[PDB]
């Protein structure tokens, strides 16, 4: 009676989150749909010679290369490629780290074969790096604890203080600096670039704001793997802080 | 740095005009300029937007009529307004945003503005 | 301090040859792509001069934002805005506390972007609390039946997770593949990209809007990821 109760909660809070996200999203997506209905048939009047099918055959045309990976936006051959070395690392990277981000996905048969093989072996090899790191670190961060509680109104209370510390650090180095260098790399708002660390850093990745190719501006080859190395020791810093905590 | 306007006339209803706003002493096509108006009496209102390249996005009063658009080569941004209503008559200010991404709609985003010019229908 | 190092040099290693094996099966595929798309573009100015190529990637770039916002831009709707209903942000909502993350359909208010930070921030916990639990529960009938084994290890173990691979992955893709009408391959893909919490979204279980679903099948794929995921943890922390 105990996993029930919890199990219920998680319930309630998904019945809750789901009323939450309804209002906050339906005025929204109505307006979108009534946008969209208004920019295809204003389309149409500017441009006589294009029949409302061809109007169609054009926008599933383009749906049909951006779900492939390919943005239908610009000069498709002046863009880069998003299986070069340094783009595929990333992707490798977002598959073991669980993260999935979604945009740049296998299509082919044999991509999908070595996907699942890849995840199978690479998400548990990931976790032993995570978990090494971790663990290390919480050495680290025990022993800095320890010679300050030697020093020293509650023994439980100053590791409370050392914890929301460690926590206030972290959202410095790898929350608030890394979304001020997003929003003026990517073009993001203040408001999207922290989206997009707590989606990245907490392992959701929906795929709606990616830090590499959100653009079809050129980015560089090495500022995508850089990305991973923050994703890399952004996970690990908030591992060893619940490995001292437990 | 700075931002300026010219385009600001009289014109009758349902006539066409089109104004422009130039940017100087920044990088032109690294920020995510847009239009705003402010007819007497009433608050600021948003009119168009548009990213780095191409993508637009416009008020629900001015869809269909005005077109923003930017000339990348000449550091420049147009608004070809349509059809301009008796209701259209507001000062016209264009402002910039460092975020270029998507076409910013609220004026929070909008770092850098305009004089405004007058545009009376 | 030269084991955790050893251990980074390994996953990096793994990381560079996985983006080789990556980039020589997806690359002929970007390539075709590319082609085909930059002369659909080209042909389409060709048959309409009226259009101007400024004008028809504003048009690309309208009909994308509609797209990534849940609106699909072919044809129209109606106000079925069943993207965002109770039933569907229930899933999304799931979709959070879970780490799956879809993103098929993802907030694009402000308003829905912070409230989305904090129901992550709470949330991801929660959902950890339950999976521990059921994990615990789950580990302790493992230990029952191992025990009953032994009283008559490494096979046993072996024959564990083979169940779980019938149970929650070969079964439930066997019903995917006959419901939603994917291939063979791309139901086991599907399972193993949601079981591990990857979710791309390439594939999503009740997401063809095409298919008039019975109302007993999208809560009960939701049931399967629950139940899926502890007997799954179980086996990564095997492995
Ligand atoms: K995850
Ligand atoms: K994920
Ligand atoms: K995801
Ligand atoms: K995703």
């Amino acid at each position: 009676k105990t996993v029930v109760a919890i199990f219920v909660v998680v319930v309630v809070y998904l019945v809750t989150g789901g009323l939450v996200f309804r209002a906050l999203e339906q005025p929204f997506e109505s307006s979108q749909k009534n946008t969209i209905a208004l920019e295809k048939a204003e389309f149409l009047r500017d441009h006589v010679c294009v029949s409302p099918q061809e109007l169609e055959t054009l926008i599933q045309h383009a749906l049909d290369a951006d779900n492939a990976g390919v943005s239908p936006i610009g000069q498709s051959s002046q863009q880069s490629s998003h299986w070069d070395l340094g783009s595929a690392f990333f992707f490798a990277g977002t598959v073991i780290t669980t993260i999935g981000y979604g945009n740049i996905a296998p299509s082919t048969e044999g991509g999908k074969i070595f996907c699942i093989l890849y995840a199978i072996f690479g998400i548990p090899l990931f976790g032993f790096l995570l978990a090494g790191i971790g663990d290390q670190l919480g050495t680290i961060f025990g022993k800095s604890i320890a010679r300050v509680e030697k020093v020293f109104v509650s023994q439980t209370k100053i590791r409370v203080i050392s914890t929301i510390l460690f926590i206030l650090a972290g959202c410095i180095v790898f929350v608030t600096i890394p979304a001020v260098i997003f929003k003026y790399i990517e073009g993001w708002t203040a408001l999207e670039s922290i989206y997009f660390v707590v989606v990245t850093l907490t392992t959701v990745g929906f795929g709606d704001f990616v830090a590499g190719g959100n653009a079809g501006i050129n980015y560089r080859e090495w500022y995508k793997p850089l990305v991973w190395f923050w994703i890399l020791v952004g996970l690990a810093y908030f591992a060893a802080v619940l490995s001292m905590i437990g | 740095v700075q931002l300026v306007e010219s385009g600001g006339g009289l014109v009758q209803a349902g006539d066409s005009l089109r104004v422009s706003c130039a940017g100087s002493g920044f990088t032109f096509t690294s920020y995510g300029m847009g239009w705003f108006r402010q007819a007497p009496g009433k608050e600021r209102e948003f009119v168009a937007s548009i990213n780095w390249n191409s993508n637009t996005a416009y008020a629900d009063s001015v869809r269909g009529r005005f077109t923003i658009s930017r000339d990348n080569a000449e550091s420049m941004m147009y608004l070809q307004m349509n059809s301009l209503k008796p209701e259209d008559t507001a000062v016209y200010y264009c402002a910039a945003t460092r975020a270029y991404s998507k076409p910013r709609v609220d004026s929070r985003h909008y770092d850098y503005w305009g004089q405004g010019t007058q545009v009376t229908v």
